[PDB]
């Protein structure tokens, strides 16, 4: 019931700097510290700082103390963390996070849902969706495969669903392959039954968050 | 700066077995006055923020289920799983809040191996171009190798009957948790122009599991 | 020792 909910996905050139926001709610906002934690791709966690919700007290990673400011609004309960003179190594997911919270009471830890950071000086593209059809050559053994392309988009990620979140069995979203291009390109597949092509309907919903685009594909024979 | 290093850096372990993840500090994390490991255990699957599993190194978590333990006091600690299902495997992280700057270890990939010792083949599957991709003057045909294992497959791709190189691209899934295979997708990339040219398309799967090449095919 | 401002959402305490 407490409620972290951060800034979304950003694209930075090097050498910029970006500001992720983390929205607190569910609790006194000045009785705890928020963190900030940032994990690039496949590495270890690295914790970057925290503040204090109410006093406002920071504390700084060393390695972050030169390029790292966190801030915080008491009445808009969010806390923000400003990177500035980003490099390639900044490329991570960034969390705010209620890190460890034991109080002499109850102990629980609480993490936002992360921040992409690309740095990069390539431009954000929303990518294009496209159905892969059911059909004969996509059946085995009485199951239908079907699914979605999406294609040229940066950056990463998109998260693709479907039916709005009611099929997840047999779903695969593939990790995205990187093309000549530069751009992205992912699909993502389901196993249904074969005699049931005709009464229910796929849809594949298709989120690029970077480049604020929505796109929910109907995957029909 | 406490280091925390963590051992083994990936586990496969099969269901209902132990998982042991060893984790050392390079300074000891116990307070002798309150006689406490200020050492957590996060756990974190892939796209989702890490999960509080331990802290005081061996104080449950409420909803963490029995099967995980926290062992261990000083500089080296241990997480089992004493019984290994589906929904445990991910990525364990030691944690110590003992001194700034808080730190992390490298964390210990927990992978699931087939208790079978059997091989499952891909069921193959091929996608030609949707008509909304030709109306934009690319044709990209999709190839799908659903739920086989081990990880090691061939894709390759023919058109025309003339093997191919340079125009597909291929992406395996991370393992499955319920049955531990793996998925891969190869899409042959052509112009539309260079997609009109031709008529027979086919992706010939090679793996452990086929007693021979499976072709899948059609004719544009 | 333990630095308390490491993290100050723990308390110490047993």
């Amino acid at each position: 019931q407490v409620h972290l909910v951060q800034s979304g996905a950003e694209v930075k050139k090097p050498g910029a700097s970006v500001k992720v926001s983390c929205k607190a709610s569910g609790y006194t906002f000045t009785s705890y510290a928020i963190h900030w934690v940032r994990q690039a791709p496949g590495q270890r966690l690295e914790w970057m700082g925290w503040i204090k919700g109410g006093n406002g007290n920071t504390r700084y990673s060393q390695k972050f103390q030169d390029r790292v400011t966190i801030t915080r609004d008491t009445s808009a309960s969010t806390a923000y963390m400003e990177l500035s003179s980003l490099r390639s190594e900044d490329t991570a997911v960034y969390y705010c996070a209620l890190l460890t919270v034991i109080t002499p009471d109850d102990a629980f830890d609480i993490w936002g849902q992360g921040t992409m950071v690309t740095v990069s000086s390539a431009s954000t593209k929303g990518p294009s969706v496209f159905p892969l059809a059911p059909s004969s050559k996509s059946t085995s053994g009485g199951t239908a495969a079907l699914g979605c392309l999406v294609k040229d988009y940066f950056p990463e990620p998109v998260t693709v669903s479907w039916n709005s979140g009611a099929l997840t069995s047999g779903v695969h979203t593939f990790p995205a392959v990187l093309q000549s291009s530069g751009l992205y390109s992912l699909s993502s597949v389901v196993t249904v039954p074969s005699s049931s092509l005709g009464t229910q309907t796929y849809i594949c919903n298709v989120n690029h968050k970077p480049s604020n685009t929505k796109v929910d594909k109907k995957v029909e024979p | 700066d406490i280091v925390m290093t963590q051992s083994p850096d990936s586990l496969a372990v099969s269901l209902g077995e132990r998982a042991t993840i060893n984790c050392k500090s390079s300074q000891n994390i116990l307070y002798s006055s309150n006689n406490k490991n200020y050492l957590a255990w996060y756990q974190q699957k892939p796209g989702q923020p890490p999960k509080l599993l331990f802290y005081w190194a061996s104080t449950r978590e409420s909803g963490v289920p029995d099967r995980f333990s926290g062992s261990g006091s000083g500089t080296d600690f241990t997480l089992t799983i004493s019984s290994l299902q589906a929904e445990d495997v991910a990525v364990y992280y030691c944690h110590q809040y003992y001194s700034s700057p808080l730190t992390f270890g490298g964390g210990t990939k927990v992978e699931i191996k087939r208790a079978d010792r059997t091989v499952a083949a891909p069921s193959v599957f091929i996608f030609p171009p949707s008509d909304e991709q030709l109306k934009s003057g690319t044709a990209s045909v999709v190839c799908l190798l659903n739920n086989f294992y081990p990880r090691e497959a061939k894709v390759q791709w023919k058109v025309d009957n003339a093997l191919q190189s340079g125009n597909s691209q291929e992406s395996v899934t991370e393992q499955d948790s319920k049955d531990s295979t793996y998925s891969l997708s190869s899409t042959l990339t052509l112009s539309k122009a260079d997609y009109e040219k031709h008529k027979v398309y086919a992706c010939e799967v090679t793996h452990q599991g086929l007693s021979s090449p499976v072709t899948k095919s059609f004719n544009r | 020792n333990p630095d308390p401002n490491a993290n100050p959402n723990v308390d110490p305490n047993a």
